[PDB]
């Protein structure tokens, strides 16, 4: 049984630029224990570079579960982080595609 | 750098 090198191997994956890939090893740290936290802050940390901030919101709160002791402040303090960054921006866009140049949202003709 | 929020474990 393993979990530091599915944390370990993806927490150079990260740091590159493969976000997702890196996620990709992470999932079975949450999957050897679902019931731990960095399992969740290190899939956590790659959506918001990815921006699925929406699914790193959940990720973040979710590892708050398990922090119950002190081998695990570590990542309470990043659940705390990320967590925040991520809502504060899932969809903040004040420049969104809301452009109109043509006939009413509803006209008719016959 | 100036974190550890931007590490992993």
């Amino acid at each position: 049984s393993q979990f530091e090198k599915q944390k370990e191997q993806g927490n150079s994956l990260f740091k590159q630029g493969l976000y997702r890939e890196a996620v990709h090893c992470y999932d079975q740290l949450i999957t050897a224990q679902p019931q731990n936290p960095v399992g969740y802050s290190n899939k956590a940390m790659a959506l918001i570079k990815l921006g699925e901030y929406t699914q790193a919101i959940q990720m973040c709160q979710q590892g708050l579960r398990y922090t119950s002791t002190a081998e695990h402040v570590a990542i309470r303090s990043k659940l705390q982080y990320r967590l925040e960054l991520a809502q504060g921006a899932v969809g903040s866009v004040q420049i969104p595609v809301v452009e109109v140049d043509e006939l009413p949202e509803g006209y008719d003709r016959s | 750098a100036d974190t550890e929020m931007e590490e992993v474990d």
